[PDB]
């Protein structure tokens, strides 16, 4: 056989491949379609670990499901990537997508070229832009109930919407707690400094948000307290074990009391650690390494507390929320670098397991979410939503506008993009009046998953969004009808919707200019 | 002479460990019953560092297994030799655990090092003096992974001055086996690096070509069973963090090419953040993810300071 | 379908599919669980892939050991885990009533209603249920006789009825000992250790602790009567030096004094043992027993015996607090400063060989808050029951002591919360009003099934209870005896308002998530290989 | 090519601190100068970005 | 519709190879059954006139025996119920060391009146509730049944017309003999104090010969030979060390370093003068027999040569720990000359050759001691074997009279009483339990009935005989097998005794299994993993 390329290289190419990349796109886009709004329904996904997912998550269902399509593939990099970036409208942007590229599969039927129909979706994604920006309103970031009011607007969609105050109290105080600035760098850092731990049983109203952090720990040694009213608490990176050299420090003995003398020569180096612990009179110490008998014993003697072996993230979380500054030499040990500001440690028993808390502290800047429930499986779900909220709050502490939810800002944009495309003269109007009626499919989803008339309610819609003053009016998720959202309050992060617009647009065009497809070859 | 237990974790480590606890048997002279079949006087010269003799002249082994899933220990009690060890020293969960290092090492079988551990107390009091540990477990793979480093974390917090002498089935280069080999074996390495004292690294690969060469799955276990007998039958690690080693006839610096191809294949995987839901929504933050990887850049740099 | 488009060999099970499977794996849990409920309950054997046996009445190890592969199995499973967990009982319950809200919810979405409307029922229900609870326990000064009650209502569900007679005094002895007024439980503090060599009614209450080691020394006294006992964590065996040391002689008499030499780091210790000893014990009157969580070489217990010391080596890091609670000492770390103020108290130690295992009493200490249940028994499986028997019992009672109100039992708090459920359905908007008559009938499961376990009708016996229930409004239940309605109050049946509430919130939870699923779906890698 | 072979233990102390106050030394001898940010082609030990944390300095490995 | 499909629920959710069982028909009656064929396959070994069973187990090992819990124990029994009942006997073997058979026998009887209730119309329940008041019963009635008591555990003729009967199931054919060395063994190693170890009495198994040529030896014997050149001793000082007969070393890596020629010179030498040292430090002890339980060094096996020193090497650690327990010493982990506490003695020490096989004997001449050893002879491995359970059914048999020394008459006397009395407590007990206390009485009719089929004659006709007789009064009445024809005879004026503990927790035990098995109900196997 004299072939030129390796056997199992696969090359197709044109209308075909168009085609196919389409509608592997809009088959990822309807496999999560009645995923949106908040009268959706749970799924129940089942991990390759024996594992299950119960969630109504976008982008948890795309990173569940595995694909060999390529555009399909790009579709779950595209809604991990908005879920990365803004933490929400993750299956908003895959639907957005679906829908422009299955507009734009009539153009490219219709002998239109690629290019020209990819120039006129950036266009269009500009005007939508400027459009979003131009109804979008303000927020005093000050008015906690407009805060409470936007994280409910952003959890209604999901399972926790039945602790619906509950959980945006929690994200609130969470978001709140983690707001942290140094230098003159503001920093929300709500993946390192806010922790959420599931605790099966118990009832999810007991959940809270910790003036604290808490850890599974319990002391090193029973005749250690577990309950400490005001600790000065100490961090360290080393053990206060006894270990080798880095070198090959290998000893020679001869005489009968060296080898005595270096045992008790490694007795007297944990001592003199310890010592240099206690001259802090702290009261809880701990460690990210061992913590060696000897060392429980002089620490024990000083009447302090030890945490054997934490984790790094553990431990920089009890840093930011004790004022502590974690060490690694306790001869470098000062008072700055020790923790006040811990107002209570305690190590209580939840179920058969020890947790220390160490909460009750003034202006910590890290957290705990303990978060209890029925399940393992429910708890990861209310934890999602959570990160949802959460990434919600954050989004809103950074940029303060807000547009307005249940497919009011998507008609709007659509509508001026309508209304813009009556200059245009050119061939690109019909691509670009195509992607404006492509928006409608948000709205157009919400009534189908309510279970309500589209026909009927989308063109009463189109028909409001008509009028001078009605950019503000949309639809109920849980009637079937139209509202105003300044009457409804579902009111989404302008960048959340920014964002939406334009990964859904951006990923039409990478997928529009795809053809081609070429495959087999081996890396 | 002081005494050795033996632990051996999940599916690769139960079935290297029964192999090698029938070679020294035979070795010995015990038989699957455990009566002492032999007649020269060096078998028992040195017996009482793997045996632990009862009543009646059955010398026991002093080894635990350990598994998250039953249906190895069964295979172990119903294979060969699988009636010398102490019907007790079969710990095992319900949960299979799939090949998760998160699952593993964390309250997904966590409660389980709890009985491993009440049967390490009610093996080493046996012993009058205690050298140390053996566990026998794969690098990255199924419950091997984040068991067998739960096990090496709360042994050495437990007995925290004795001798834990690894053998570990590092993954083949060729051979993925798994989708998240590259995260499980990181995670792993960066716990046995400290809290080890010795590590073997018994590569399937290569023991694979070393059957194929004497030709000319049980055959791996009948290949590494030999070397764990040539390493534990009768000077090294002058650092005391360059402590792993390749066994055959070897503390060499060819570990650094598994290292290498081990963070490449994990620097690959987490630049895209692939199968790590998976860890941070069973209890890993992302940042132990850096961590490893660090300490295992870490460990290439100590090892490329020679050469 | 969409999915099977992308990921060809994709399973699937949509809207009505998902339903009826998930629907379908509910009721056969709780097919299989019925038989469980109740003391007039059947055992179930369970035979591992090697062959050992498992006697059990109880939902959660029934659960766990059955041979199942479902996924909302394994939900349920869960969600009884962490009721076990939390609350150590109620998993029986738990699964039967989400069974029967799963079912009592088909009966009306088979008809075209929508699970949304009969969630927003089960929830309103919830709340007026938690209410009706709240309202309806009994907040009482748990006097050992409550407490008995509570046992007895536990541990006679859970084994024997003369079995259950002895954990009851066993459990609530135990608990009332190791119970300090106003400080949470520890029931670490309760050892318990199984022996497999009597009668399981010889089941007791050692007032000490028992250790499954015994001495290591066979010149070591097997009996001492006033003991001194020294809990320690300091190695009594030969430690080399962390950095790589080696011995370096050029003659065999160096040999010898470096081979007495590197002992004398132990010996010293052994020593400050010794002089302790003498110091407290100017005779042999009294005895001295030293408890080590680490090992102890054989020329330290010899050097302990010569002097009289009973020596038990790699205890465990909780009989460390155990032993610094019942005989009362200090537990040490290093013997640098030790003193008689170091030392406990125990009226009574010896030593008990069973076959090949040895085992050692610590009793007669003054008032020892630890204590050890004694689990004996004739058989594996045996003692396997009674442990999870009085797990169950401790956490019965634990609960009872922690939420100082009881639920009266024998369903007749779900007999009541019915009846409440359905007079309150009307102030419910909408077609609500039948997801809270799902939930009331689901609720009545209880009280059905103890009559069907018990042998009785259960209409009939259901409608003689709710009858009696509303001419008089007295919380009654089933008399598994005789099937007509009792007080359970005062016949002694009593439940954990605890365990209730639990029931309440994770059922219904569990059950609305379940209902709101409308598609079950494997389209992952379906291994990690 | 250097070993530590110690024959009086009164060394084994003061050889070890030695190990690690070698690096203390460098360390500081870099941040007297101002430096506030360090960029590193090589690894940091934890004991050295504390002492980087403690100065207020920017660290990079 | 060709397919019967599974059932919606478990049916379906049941894993690939599990099996469930549920209600009387799938579950109950098949446990039953298993545990008949069980008790059917132990029948045919109850008694004196029981027969052997050669069983080969799964590692090609024969035993040939009539002992229930070791056949039970060689069988592979697979069936969990069956698995219950075995655990039971084993129970019982651990408890008393006797009447494993008679609670396979028992139990299977139990469970076979039970499926034969609940054909009738009984609940488990009933059927539960009229066993236990049935057992209860028994348990009250025999301590009145005891009829004679030991009075004296310190003769050997009374202890061995006491261990007679318990060695006559076992070795029927010989048991004057065999019950007059284990009388001599278990009186010699009797201490003054109430307290009886059963460890103590060691067996010796050695070719050649027969039965009749064995023999108690107050000591111990030890199949080895002598390290050194002597081989007889007639006063033994015996020194006991668990440490190795060499010298010490370190346990740190000990390097002999060398940097003069005269240290090289002299190494060699001063090592060789301090083993003679400690060598001669122990002679003069008046030590002349040493006992290691580690190795031996060349040198210091030449010095005790030299010195006129016998040693020798028990590798097993029990072994020392006994020959210590024998010799009255201590062993002592250094090789320190012993104090005069510490050593041990022994009216002689010597090597012998038993058969073919060369042997160590410490042999005391005073007939009591902390250890006595039994040295059977005879021509068959198996048989040996099989006269060692008859030595621990005999010994086990000693213990239980030194914890109770009541007696009950055997040959089936007891139990023809017990199932009388219990008949007539049922007759005055009215309800449904009468029914399950007369199948618990007719139960105990098993007993009386594997003796008589295992004699050789008709078991109805004994039966009615022992009803008639105890009937008429004599409770003490029982079968006699030493007749070709169905007869009886007084147990206790023919000295045929049973002990009260082993009744009692025969009964108990099987009574306890019996009910466990009619308490399950519904059997989940997981698939036999293999
Ligand atoms: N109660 C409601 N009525 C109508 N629309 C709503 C309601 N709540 C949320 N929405 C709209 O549903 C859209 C998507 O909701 P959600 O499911 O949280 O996002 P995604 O669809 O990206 O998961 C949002 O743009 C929001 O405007
Ligand atoms: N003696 C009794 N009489 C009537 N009802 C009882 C009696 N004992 C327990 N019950 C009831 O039986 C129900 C189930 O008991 P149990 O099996 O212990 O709990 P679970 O079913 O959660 O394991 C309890 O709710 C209790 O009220
Ligand atoms: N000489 C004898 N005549 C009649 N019965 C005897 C005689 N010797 C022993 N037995 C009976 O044999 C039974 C013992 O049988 P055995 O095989 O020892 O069963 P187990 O070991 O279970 O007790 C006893 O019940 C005893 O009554
Ligand atoms: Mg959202
Ligand atoms: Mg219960
Ligand atoms: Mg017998």
């Amino acid at each position: 056989p004299v072939l030129v390329l390796s056997q199992n290289t696969k090359r197709e190419s044109g209308r075909k491949v168009q085609s196919g990349n389409i509608n592997a796109a809009k088959t990822i886009a309807d496999i999560i379609r009645t995923c949106l709004g908040p009268k959706s329904m749970m799924k129940m996904l089942l991990d390759p670990m024996g594992g299950i997912v119960m969630t109504n998550d976008g982008n948890a269902i795309l990173r569940e499901i595995q694909v060999q399509h390529p555009a399909a593939k790009s579709m779950i990099e595209i809604s991990r990537t908005q879920d990365e970036e803004v933490g929400d409208g993750t299956t908003s942007v895959i639907i957005l997508a679906g829908e422009m590229l299955s507009v734009a599969e009539h153009f490219l039927e219709q002998q239109m070229h690629p290019t020209v129909v990819i120039s006129a979706y950036r266009k269009a994604l500009d005007d939508m832009i400027s459009t979003l920006k131009k109804i979008s309103i303000p927020v005093d970031i000050s008015d906690s109930d407009m805060m409470l009011n936007i994280i409910n607007s952003s959890i209604t969609t999901k399972a926790i919407s039945r602790w619906s105050s509950l959980a945006c109290n929690i994200a609130l105080d969470a978001v709140k707690m983690v707001q942290f600035e140094e230098n003159g760098r503001k920093e929300i850092d709500i993946k390192k400094y806010a922790r959420v731990e599931k605790i099966p049983g118990g009832i999810i109203e007991d959940s809270c948000v910790l003036r604290g952090v808490m850890i599974n720990k319990d002391v090193t040694h029973p005749r250690m307290r577990r309950y400490i009213k005001n600790p000065r608490i100490v961090l360290l990176d080393s053990s206060l074990e006894y270990k080798k050299g880095e070198s090959q420090t290998d000893i020679e003995i001869t005489r009968e009391e060296d080898f005595t003398r270096i045992l008790q020569m490694e007795e007297e180096y944990i001592q003199q650690l310890c010592e240099d612990i206690i001259q802090l009179k702290p009261d809880v110490v701990i460690t990210e390494k061992g913590i060696s008998d000897l060392a429980q014993h002089y620490l024990m003697r000083a009447n302090i507390t030890a945490i054997r072996r934490v984790r790094k993230t553990d431990n920089n979380r009890i840093a930011r929320a004790c004022g502590a500054r974690i060490v690694s030499r306790p001869e470098e040990l000062r008072e700055d670098d020790v923790g006040t500001g811990a107002g209570l440690l305690e190590i209580k028993k939840i179920g058969d397991e020890y947790f220390t808390f160490i909460t009750d502290c003034k202006d910590p800047k890290a957290c705990t979410i303990l978060l209890r429930g029925a399940s393992k499986e429910i708890l990861s779900e209310v934890e999602r939503n959570l990160q949802d909220a959460m990434q919600v709050c954050r989004n809103v502490l950074l940029d303060p506008q807000l547009v307005p939810g249940g497919g009011a800002s998507e008609m709007a944009v659509a509508h001026a993009l309508t209304e813009k495309s009556k200059a245009m003269t050119g061939v690109e109007q019909w691509p670009y009046r195509a992607v404006a009626q492509a928006l409608e499919v948000i709205p157009r989803t919400l009534i189908q998953n309510c279970g309500a008339s589209t026909i009927r309610l989308l063109t009463s819609l189109r028909a409001k969004h008509t009028q001078e003053n009605c950019e503000t009016w949309g639809v109920n998720g849980e009637t079937g009808t139209l509202v105003d959202m300044k009457e409804l309050g579902i009111w989404e992060p302008l960048a959340v919707k920014l964002q939406t617009y334009k990964t859904a647009v951006e990923t039409a065009v990478l997928l529009l200019r795809i053809d081609d497809i070429v495959s087999g070859h081996k890396k | 002479m002081r005494e050795i237990v033996h632990i051996q974790a999940g599916q690769c480590g139960n079935q290297i460990g029964a192999k090698f606890w029938e070679v020294i048997s035979d070795e010995h002279g015990i038989d699957p019953t455990g009566s002492y079949h032999g007649d020269s006087d060096l078998q028992l010269e040195r017996i009482n560092v793997y045996y632990n003799e009862a009543a009646g002249n059955k010398y026991v082994p002093r080894a635990i297994l350990v598994d998250l899933e039953p249906g190895t220990m069964d295979s172990v009690r119903s294979g060969p030799f699988g009636q010398i060890f102490r019907p007790d020293n079969f710990v095992f969960g319900q949960s299979g655990a799939g090949n998760n290092w998160a699952k593993g090492h964390y309250t997904e079988g966590a409660e389980l090092v709890d009985s491993v551990l009440d049967v390490v107390r009610k093996e080493s009091e046996s012993c009058d003096c205690l050298q140390g540990f053996q566990l026998t477990h794969s690098l990255g793979g199924g419950t091997g992974s984040g068991m067998g480093t739960l096990l090496i974390s709360k042994i050495r917090e437990e007995y925290p001055d004795r001798i834990m002498n690894t053998f570990s089935v590092v993954p083949s280069p060729k051979v993925s086996d798994t989708v998240v080999e590259p995260y499980n074996a990181t995670l792993s390495v960066h716990q046995l690096v400290e809290n080890t004292d010795e590590t073997y690294s018994i590569d399937n690969e290569a023991l694979y070509d070393i059957c194929f060469r004497t030709l000319k799955y049980g055959d791996l276990n009948h290949l590494v069973s030999a070397t764990m007998s040539g390493v534990t039958t009768c000077n090294m690690v002058p650092f005391p963090r360059l402590h792993f080693f390749m066994p055959g006839f070897g503390n060499s610096t060819a570990i650094q090419e598994l290292f290498k191809r081990i963070s490449e294949q994990f620097t690959a995987m987490f630049r895209r953040k692939a199968f790590l839901h998976w860890y941070t929504g069973e209890g890993m933050d992302e940042m132990e993810f850096t961590e490893a990887e660090s300490n295992m850049n870490d460990l290439v740099s100590e090892y490329q300071q020679y050469q | 379908a969409a999915v099977k488009t992308l990921n060809p060999k994709a399973e699937v099970a949509r809207a009505q599919a998902a339903l009826a499977v998930n629907i379908s794996a509910a009721r056969g849990l709780q097919d299989v669980l019925r038989t469980n409920l109740g003391p007039k309950g059947t055992m179930k054997m369970l035979v591992s892939g090697a062959g050992d046996i498992k006697l059990t009445k109880d939902g959660n190890v029934l659960l766990h050991e059955m041979q199942i592969q479902h996924p909302t199995a394994s939900l349920i499973a869960k969600v009884a885990t962490a009721q076990d967990d939390i609350t150590g009982d109620g998993t029986t319950s738990n699964v039967l009533i989400i069974g029967e809200l799963l079912k009592q919810a088909d009966l009306y979405i088979s008809e075209g209603l929508h699970p949304r409307i009969i969630t927003e029922g089960f929830e309103a229900a919830k709340e007026k249920a938690l209410q009706f609870l709240e309202e309806v326990k009994v907040s009482r000064e748990m006097d050992r006789e409550t407490l008995i009650d509570v046992a007895r209502t536990s541990l006679r569900t859970k084994v024997h009825a003369e079995l259950a007679d002895v954990l009851t005094e066993a459990v609530v002895d135990s608990i009332l000992a190791i119970k300090k007024q106003d400080e949470p439980i520890d029931l670490f503090m309760i050892e318990i250790m199984e022996m497999k060599h009597k009668s399981e009614t010889d089941t007791s209450l050692i007032r000490g602790l028992v250790l499954d080691h015994g001495a290591r020394h066979p010149d070591m006294k097997k009996r001492v009567e006033d003991a001194y006992i020294l809990t320690c964590n300091v190695s009594l065996e030969y430690e080399k030096t962390e950095v790589n040391s080696g011995f370096f002689y050029k003659s065999a008499e160096e040999r010898e004094k470096l081979v007495k030499a590197e002992r004398k780091f132990i010996e010293d210790r052994v020593k400050k043992i010794i002089e302790l000893k003498r110091k407290v014990c100017g005779d042999s009157d009294k005895g001295f027993v030293v408890i080590n969580q680490k090992g102890i070489d054989p020329f330290s217990l010899d050097a302990l015996s010569k002097e009289g010391i009973v020596a038990l080596r790699r205890a465990k890091r909780r009989n460390m607090e155990r032993l610094t609670l019942a005989c009362g000492g200090v537990a040490l770390n290093s013997f640098d400063d030790l003193s008689p103020d170091c030392l406990g108290h125990a009226g009574l130690v010896y030593e008990y060989t069973l076959g090949e295992e040895k085992f050692t009493f610590i009793e007669k200490c003054n008032n020892p808050r630890s204590v050890t249940l004694l689990i004996k028994g004739p058989n594996k499986h045996t003692l396997t029951q009674i442990k999870d028997a009085v797990r169950d019992g401790l956490r019965a009672v634990k609960n009872a002591i922690d939420d100082g109100c009881v639920v009266p039992g024998a369903g007749a708090v779900e007999v009541a919360m019915a009846e409440a459920l359905i007079k309150h359905k009307p102030s419910v908007k909408g077609r609500a009003q039948l997801g809270v008559q799902a939930f009331a009938d689901a609720l009545l499961i209880i009280p059905k099934v103890l009559a069907q376990n018990s042998g009785f009708d259960l209409q009939e016996t259901l409608v003689k209870i709710q009858a009696e229930h509303s001419e008089s409004g007295q919380l009654v239940g089933v008399d598994l005896n005789t099937g007509e309605p009792m007080v359970a109050a005062e016949v002694g049946v009593w439940d954990n308002y605890c365990v209730k509430k639990q029931l309440l919130h994770s059922c219904t939870v569990i059950a609305t998530n379940i209902l709101l699923v409308d598609e079950i779906m494997r389209a992952g890698m379906s291994s990690l290989k | 090519g250097v070993q530590v072979v110690i024959t009086d233990p009164e060394k084994l102390d003061q050889i070890r601190q030695r190990e690690s106050d070698i690096t203390k030394e460098r360390i500081q001898k870099i941040l007297a100068t101002g430096a506030n940010v360090i960029l590193t082609t090589g690894g940091i030990d934890d004991m050295c970005l504390k002492y980087f944390v403690e100065a207020g300095a920017m660290a990079v490995r | 519709a060709l397919h019967v499909p599974k059932a919606p629920g478990f049916a379906q959710m049941l894993k690939e190879g599990a099996k469930h069982f549920s209600g009387l028909e799938e579950a109950v009656y098949r446990n039953i059954q298993a545990c008949k064929e069980l008790a059917q396959t132990t029948r045919t070994a109850y008694g004196p006139n029981g027969m052997n069973k050669m069983v080969i187990n799964h590692l090609e090992k024969l035993f040939v025996t009539n002992d229930a819990a070791t056949i039970l124990r060689e069988l592979e029994v697979q069936h969990p119920a069956a698995k219950m009942i075995v655990m039971a006997s084993h129970m019982q073997e651990q408890e008393v060391g006797d009447g494993t058979n008679f609670v396979l026998v028992f139990a299977g009887a139990l469970l076979e009146l039970a499926e034969e209730l609940l054909r009738i119309g009984l609940s488990v329940s009933e059927v539960i509730e009229g066993y236990e008041i049935a057992c209860r019963k028994a348990h009250e009635i025999l301590p009145n049944l005891v009829c004679c008591s030991a009075k004296n555990l310190r003769d050997i003729d009374e202890v061995s017309s006491l261990l007679r009967t318990s060695i006559m199931s076992k070795q029927y054919g010989n048991e004057v003999f065999l019950a007059k060395l284990i009388a001599q063994a278990c009186v010699s190693i009797f201490p003054d104090s109430g307290h009886f170890n059963v460890d103590n009495i060691r067996v010796c198994k050695i070719l050649g010969s027969g039965i009749s040529s064995s023999s108690v030896l107050h000591g111990m014997v030890f199949k080895k030979e002598t390290e050194g050149d002597v081989t007889s001793v007639k006063d033994a000082k015996i020194a006991v060390y668990s440490c190795p007969f060499d010298g010490m070393i370190t346990e740190t890596k000990g390097t002999v370093l060398i940097k003069t020629a005269e240290e090289l010179m002299n190494f060699s030498k001063g090592e060789e003068n301090l083993m003679d040292a400690q060598v001669k430090a122990i002679a003069d002890t008046g030590a002349n027999v040493v006992v290691t339980g580690g190795k031996v060094a060349d040198m210091a096996l030449h010095y005790a040569n030299k010195y006129n020193i016998m040693l020798v090497r028990l590798n097993s650690k029990w072994d020392l720990r006994r020959l210590c327990k024998t010799v009255g010493a201590t062993a002592l982990p250094r090789l320190t000359p012993p104090v005069l506490e510490e050593m041990g003695h022994c009216d002689s020490v010597y090597l012998s050759e038993v058969g073919d096989t060369q042997v160590v004997v410490f042999k005391h001449e005073k007939e009591d001691g902390a250890i006595s050893t039994i040295v059977l002879r005879g021509s068959t491995d198996n048989l040996m074997d099989d006269i060692e359970r008859a030595v621990d059914d005999g010994v086990n048999t000693f213990k239980v009279l030194t914890r109770d020394k009541r007696l009950v008459p055997g040959g089936g006397a007891t139990e023809i009483e017990l199932a009388k009395q219990i008949t007539s407590y049922g007759e005055t007990c009215p309800g449904l339990e009468q029914y399950a206390i007369k199948k618990f009485a007719e139960a105990f009719e098993a007993i009386p009935r594997a003796l008589a089929e295992n004699s050789g004659v008709k078991a109805n006709e004994v039966i009615s005989k022992l009803y008639a007789v105890h009937q008429e009064g004599n409770k003490n009445v029982g079968l006699d097998i030493e007749a070709e024809v169905p007869a009886v005879k007084d147990m206790l004026e023919a000295g045929i005794l049973d002990t009260y503990l082993g009744k009692y927790w025969a009964i108990k035990l099987a009574t306890n299994a019996a009910v466990t098995v009619l308490r399950v109900d519904q059997i989940i196997m997981a698939k036999p993993a293999g």
